[PDB]
DNA sequence: GATCAAGCTCAAGTACTTAAGCCTGGTCTATACTAGTACTGCC
């Protein structure tokens, strides 16, 4: 994300959501979690045909 | 060893190909278009570095110090001028698997010093 | 096999097969007269070529290289092959699975 | 002066409110259409070539200027009158304006007999107008003027009206043009391929794609080739360079490799040179190209000329199509080869096809421009043929009669009506899906549809890479809003602050660059390109520069001062590659951001003050941008931008993370879209849930528009008592969800009661429903018109009668009036007749063609409207109303994906209750919470209980540290409730307390259009199709259910053969035929005269009856049609 | 005994077939040039 710096491999930058749902996710964590959800949705909508 | 550079003809500016003087047994660079010839000076016509021993410090340029998205650190001062601040980044270049090595550049203007720990 | 259903109005609309058979009969009659009377045989040739293309596109429209038999609006005809080719066809669309 | 952290939460939202008060929600659509009308059409008219026609006398027919008046309508009398959008929606008109073009025809024959003839404002065609655009009649009108005009002030516009249908152009994604992209296909003969979809700055829309590939290592070295357009054979780059007039190999290398000190580069380019050296002249190279060209080289002269013009017009047109530009083309192709070499040597990363910085959004502007160009070309074609066939007779011709205005009119109308983007005949070259019908189910659905994107990847494709949520969609697209069907990730939705660039001319930027120290590309020597910085403008390499740092600083100062460079212009300075890409292209999705200079924001407190008094000092977002406080950053520049999530990140910390920020986020919740902005606490839910909610908010009932009583829509759901959510996000104020809400705050209790809510189901309060809880009304509009298509038969509205009409159904026609139309307030049930129409025939002389109600509707006539359509024939619209009370089977859903059907309805006496007389309006199953992880749902219920007890609206903005569950619990404990929302409930049947204290509180629920009354279906020997005697398809036709292949397989596994036979033969299409026992072919049977014979075999005694499905008989007949002889041998 | 011709085998290139099920709504449907076909003023 543009919020981070280049060559940053830290857990946050790489999408380690350290917050729980009840606690709430920071915007970056939210976006990365959305990415993972997207992955799941695509797999669900793709495996069906095969 | 070093690589071998292209030699261009002086008449048509075309590439000179290697050839041997059968009578004198000497390496010449002759033009495939006109009848020009040159006495070779390296004696090597081909070099392929399969191990790819490339020094990325030559690929790095001082202008990278102007990138605001790069991280800066005060722990590695510049040895050429003594400036404290310096940006550091990875190789991030293909054909270099051990890319976790860090390359530093001095943020001082007109210095542009590059190095590695 | 080729029911002529009425459209939203009253004009009797003909089936795709009916239109294709109509074209076939047109070129067939033309060629028959061109062979009944001396037509130089050039037209006879061209006619046989067109007749072959019509007969082919009637049973199979997905001809590689050749143009698809078009109709109103530029849509391709539904050849007999397309009527039972696969899904929504006769075998898979009306025999193995059907409305009940 | 500086905004303190305590005032930041209010300041950022003040800025956001000013933004949405100035730009709006469909600004990209309105601006695209505006730019198309002011620039695209006029440019296409100038870009068309004057058609010189001559028999001698000659005519040029040059167009010079255009005029687009306001939308008007001409009745049959021909009087031009202003047409309102509401009038178009009602009369099924097309909201279009006439296009008048000035034409100049010059006659030149001989004897100095030259003369110009000017035809001012020649009506060339009609153009449909986008509602609320500059040329729309609703432009600049106040909300009161719109109310007087029966228009909704909240209607955003941004759509067209074609035949009365609201059509919206979906933004189509495409790969950026005029930019070099080096990819690498794993399974191909080429290792690396550097392509460039090239297109003229503002013309020649077809994007000539040029490839420069490298042959895979698998031969002496790796050869470089180029797949030029109009050539079906690859050509080594060296031939292309020599064909461009650079014959010396040194010159070629000077154009490709800028640093002769790179022996790796020389060694990588050597194989292509050694492979293409026999050619040493420009003529030989051009002949080679002409020999490889698609066109046959009948003569080398023509062959060579063919090539020359291809290399001058088709190869890299964005670089220039004029003559003497071979130097520019050579430099650009050299840079393309340089990029291919850098990728092959690994010093550069391959380009990502999903990076949205490498994509462009074709909006209504460029789409209508592409259509208008092609159609104007067809118009000039028809005018050419007309004038040719008239001058051929040696006589003048009238352009008024030559100009077939129907071409442009019906073309734009057809494209915007059907979605097939292209010629009406080219139904295969055209791409469908564009110009969809605007969704009017709820205001959120309308906004999302007007802010919808589209990726033409093809739903059939099974590659997940284009469907994945790329990192570059941050702030530009909603990560949650996307369909969950077969279009996941392909159909996207813009973010709240996302703005798609409209486009701008680069001429002023080019003049500024030349005015500074930049050196043009033809003026420099290749030796200067090594250390210098390259400068591209819209992808065209213009020149080089020496101090790119101060150059970028200057360009940025100009953009921040709204100087020569406008805000929509992108300026990305790649430092590693020493290049400065400037872009003015359209379709560049970008968003605003707060400039940060040191580690402090340029948005001082005086700015917030002026924006607070925005209604007095007329200080708007435009003034904020002009003050250099905000900047529009695009996805491609985000790579070079260092954002600060919040001003807190700009402070000094114990360990400095960045300390060199250059921009800041206005508010992170702006990354969400429209249907996702309504979700409260979306940062507390699993993302799939947020996606399902973004998909259902568009299905939720409400008040889709204020003038819903005036609109005669085909399908409309209105909720009786809409309520604004007690727990609201700060973005709803901009979505206007408070003004057109789509749900009701329900006292929901998460409990297991009588297990009538298990498996994602809910229990409703019958008493609440009796008090109007979630009650709604369903409006359905039926349209019909009387056509006088011919004198043989004419349609007319009139009460049919049994003695004169023929095809009168058994339904009674007494509900109709003598005019043939039903009256409002009349009760109508299924199969009843609402429009009595009769058509004259060639029980006699007239057939009944009346319009009945859809089956099983049972509504009441809301209103009836009568007018004249475009053809001046009578046209009626009947809006029927049906009151839908929520019942078992209706779908309800919260704002967290917690969707479910009403399992049962218990009365207030049977529902559980607190110590006080509060029964839950809805009871949902607790099992729906753990797996789905919709913690936002529980937090919403808690913030809602606190809001209801406190008398305020809970702030559920996604990322807000000022509101957490502990604070909400403390506030709830202040009103005498358990801090965790739980409450003691009593069993409504027995009054006993419930051992487990139930969780209960107000939660905003929504009712979805998916009712059970519209889905229940049954059939028993109903109608059948015509070709095959099988049941129809669909509820509307009383069709039957499909007993598919999977069902056949299941019954095979069960081994129920009798059942499988009943389902596939006896219950679908039982049939009998007579077959010849000898040849097995279907015989000719006549039961009436008991005669059965096979014409083939000449027998009439050996015939047998066979019980087969009609579809089987039809299959065998279709085989005999293909000459196959399927012989049914019964022995 | 050696060379040439014919036959057989192997590899590469081109073309053809399939892409889950069932279920609900909506909108839209060829120009384009043409000759004849009647009307209707004009004389
Ligand atoms: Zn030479
Ligand atoms: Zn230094
Ligand atoms: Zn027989």
């Amino acid at each position: 994300l543009p919020h981070f710096i280049k060559d940053d491999y830290g857990p946050e930058s790489r999408g380690f959501v350290e917050n729980s749902y009840l606690a709430g996710l920071t915007p970056t964590e939210f976006f990365f979690h959305a990415m993972g959800g997207r992955e799941g949705l695509i797999d669900t909508a793709v495996k069906t045909a095969e | 060893p070093g690589f071998v550079g292209i030699r261009f003809c002086q008449e048509c500016n075309n590439m000179l190909y290697p050839k041997e003087d059968k009578e004198n047994r000497i390496l010449l660079y002759a033009c495939r278009n006109c009848d020009y010839q040159q006495e070779a000076d390296n004696s090597c016509i081909y070099v392929n570095k399969i191990t790819h021993e490339v020094d990325e410090l030559t690929q790095i340029i001082a202008d990278v110090s102007q990138d605001p998205t790069l991280p800066r650190t005060e722990d590695h001062p510049c040895q050429k001028c003594g400036h404290k601040e310096a940006v550091f980044f990875q190789s991030h270049s293909a054909r270099a698997e051990d890319a976790m090595r860090l390359y530093y550049v001095c943020t001082a203007p007109h210095c542009g010093h590059r190095w590695t720990e | 096999v080729r029911p002529a259903v009425v459209m939203q109005g009253s004009a009797r609309n003909q089936d795709d097969l009916t239109h294709k058979l109509a074209d076939i009969v047109k070129i067939n009659n033309q060629l028959r007269r061109n062979e009944q009377n001396g037509a130089a045989a050039h037209v006879i040739a061209e006619d046989v070529k067109l007749l072959q293309f019509h007969v082919a596109t009637m049973v199979d429209n997905e001809l590689p290289g050749l143009p698809r038999a078009m109709q109103k609006s530029g849509r391709p005809l539904k050849s007999l092959k397309q009527r039972l080719k696969g899904k929504e066809g006769r075998v898979r669309g009306n025999l193995m699975g059907k409305r009940v | 002066d500086e905004i303190t952290p305590d005032l930041w939460q209010e300041a950022c939202w003040i800025v956001i409110s000013s933004y949405f008060d100035e730009k709006g929600l469909v600004r990209q659509q309105l601006d695209s259409f505006d730019e198309f009308i002011q620039m695209s059409v006029q440019r296409i008219v100038e870009d068309a070539p004057p058609i010189d026609l001559q028999a001698p006398p000659r005519y040029l027919l040059k167009f010079e200027q255009i005029y687009l008046s306001k939308p008007t309508h001409w009745e049959r009398d021909g009087a031009p009158s202003p047409m309102m959008p509401n009038e178009a929606r009602l009369r099924n008109l097309t909201y279009s304006a006439p296009l008048y073009v000035d034409i100049t025809k010059t006659v030149i024959k001989e004897g100095e007999e030259q003369l110009q003839t000017q035809h001012q404002k020649t009506f060339i065609g009609k153009i449909p107008i986008m509602l609320r655009s500059t040329y729309c009649l609703l432009n600049g009108l106040t909300d009161r003027d719109l109310c007087e005009l029966n228009e909704c002030p909240l209607d955003p516009g941004g759509y067209f009206i074609i035949n009365g249908s609201e059509k919206v152009l979906i933004a189509q994604e495409k790969m950026a043009t005029n930019t070099v992209y080096v990819f690498a296909k794993k399974d191909s003969k080429y290792a690396y391929t550097g392509e460039c979809r090239s297109c003229l700055e503002n013309s020649s829309r077809p994007t000539s794609t040029i490839w420069v590939s490298m042959l895979a290592r698998g031969a002496i070295g790796q050869r470089i080739v180029a797949t030029l357009p109009y050539i079906k054979q690859e050509v080594p780059i060296i031939i292309v360079f020599r064909a461009l007039g650079f014959v010396s190999d040194r010159d070629i290398l000077e154009h490709i490799i800028y640093d002769f000190e790179d022996p790796e580069m020389m060694e990588m380019v050597k194989p292509s040179l050694d492979e293409a050296f026999v050619i040493q002249e420009q003529n030989v190279a051009l002949n080679f190209i002409g020999s490889r060209g698609a066109k046959p080289g009948v003569t080398k002269e023509k062959r060579i000329k063919y090539a020359k013009e291809v290399l001058q017009k088709e190869m890299l047109p964005h670089v220039g199509v004029s003559d003497f530009c071979e130097t520019k083309k050579a430099y650009f192709l050299g840079y393309m080869v340089h990029r291919l070499l850098l990728a092959a040597l690994g010093r550069r990363e391959l380009d990502d096809r999903d990076h949205y910085g490498n994509k462009r959004l074709d909006l209504a502007g460029p789409l209508l421009a592409f259509l208008f160009r092609g159609m104007f070309k067809n118009l000039l074609k028809e005018v050419r043929i007309y004038a040719q066939k008239f001058i051929d007779r040696g006589k003048d011709f009238n352009l008024e009669l030559a100009i077939k205005t129907r071409i442009i009119s019906d073309g734009l109308k057809y494209s915007l009506a059907t979605g097939n983007w292209g010629d009406q005949k080219k139904a295969h070259q055209a791409r469908a899906g564009v110009s969809q019908v605007l969704n009017r189910l709820t205001f959120a659905s309308t906004l999302s549809h007007l802010r919808r994107l589209n990726s033409p990847i093809g739903r059939d494709g099974k590659l997940a890479k284009p469907r994945q949520l790329h990192n570059t969609l941050w702030g530009m697209v909603c990560p949650a809003e996307t369909p969950e069907g077969h279009a996941v990730g392909l159909v996207k939705n813009l973010a709240l602050m996302a703005y798609i660039s409209v486009g701008s001319q680069p001429s002023p930027i080019l003049e500024f660059l030349e005015e500074w120290s930049m050196e043009n590309l033809e003026e420099i020597s290749p030796a200067a390109i090594a250390d210098a910085t390259k400068i591209f403008v819209n992808g065209c390499w213009v020149g080089i520069h020496k101090d790119p740092e101060q150059l970028m600083n200057t360009l940025r100062k100009l953009r921040r001062q709204m100087d020569i460079i406008v805000s929509e212009v992108s300026m990305i300075r790649d430092i590693r590659e020493r290049e400065i890409r400037i872009y003015t292209d359209a379709g560049r999705i970008c968003r605003p951001l707060l400039i940060v200079e040191k580690q402090k924001l340029l948005l001082k407190k005086r700015h917030i003050d002026q924006l607070k008094e925005r209604e007095y000092n007329n200080y708007s977002w435009q003034d904020l941008v002009a003050s250099g406080v905000v900047e529009y950053i695009d996805t491609l520049e985000e790579e070079t931008v260092m954002l600060a999530m919040t001003p807190d990140d700009l402070q000094e910390k114990e360990v400095a993370y960045c300390s060199t920020y250059t921009h800041c986020e206005i508010h992170p919740s702006m990354i969400l879209g429209v249907c996702a902005s309504i979700i409260p606490f979306p940062d507390h839910n699993q993302s799939p849930r947020n996606t399902y909610q973004s998909a259902m908010g568009k299905q939720a009932m409400g008040v889709y528009i204020t003038n819903f009583h005036v609109r005669m829509d085909t399908l409309a759901h209105v909720l009786y008592y809409p309520q604004k959510p007690l727990v609201t996000t700060r973005s709803m104020e901009y979505l206007r969800f408070r003004e057109l809400p789509a749900g009701i705050n329900s006292i929901v209790a998460i409990a297991s009661y009588t297990g009538y809510n298990q498996e994602d189901s809910v229990i409703m309060n019958r008493s609440a429903v009796d008090r109007g809880f979630f009650r709604s009304v369903f409006y359905r509009s039926y349209k019909e018109q009387e056509s006088k298509k011919g004198f043989d038969q004419e349609e007319v509205f009139e009460k049919p009668t049994r003695e004169t009409c023929q095809g009168m159904r058994h339904a009674i026609y007494d509900k109709l009036d003598d005019d043939g139309l039903i009256a409002p307030g009349v009760r109508v049930s299924g199969d009843d007749v609402i429009i009595g129409k009769t058509v004259t025939l060639p029980r006699y002389t007239k057939r009944d063609c009346s319009t009945f109600l859809r089956t099983s509707e049972t509504g009441i006539v809301d209103q009836v409207m009568v007018t004249l359509n475009q053809e001046g024939y009578k046209f009626c619209k009947i809006r029927v109303r049906s009151v839908r009370i929520p019942q078992i089977g209706d779908k309800f859903a919260s704002r967290h994906g917690q969707k479910g059907t009403c399992g049962i309805q218990y009365r207030q006496e049977d529902m559980p209750f607190t110590c006080e007389g509060i029964t839950p309006d809805i009871i949902i199953n607790p099992h729906a919470i753990p797996s789905r992880m919709t913690i936002g749902h529980l937090i919403e219920c808690l913030q809602g209980k606190v809001s209801a007890n406190k008398g305020e609206i809970g702030d559920a903005t996604p990322f807000n540290d000022a509101v957490n569950v502990q604070k909400i619990s403390n506030l709830l404990s202040d009103y005498g409730y358990h801090l965790r929302g739980n409450e003691v409930l009593y069993n409504g049947f027995t009054g006993r307390k419930i051992t487990s204290q139930i969780f209960i509180g107000p939660t905003y629920y929504q009712r979805l259009k998916h009712m059970v009354d519209d889905k229940i279906h049954s059939r028993a020997r109903g109608p059948i199709q015509i070709l095959n005697r099988q049941p129809m398809e669909g509820r509307s036709r009383d069709g039957g259910l499909r007993f598919g292949e999977m069902e056949r397989d299941c019954q095979i596994a069960h081994g129920a053969a009798q059942f499988l036979r009943e389902r596939l033969f006896e219950a679908s299409d039982p049939y009998q035929v007579h077959v010849c026992n000898l040849c097995g072919i279907m015989a000719i049977a006549n039961t009436r005269t008991h005669t059965y014979e096979c014409r083939g075999c000449r027998n009439k005694t050996q015939i047998s009856l066979v019980r087969m499905p009609y579809a089987c008989k039809l299959l065998f007949q279709e085989l005999m049609s293909m000459s196959i002889a399927p012989r049914m041998m019964s022995v």
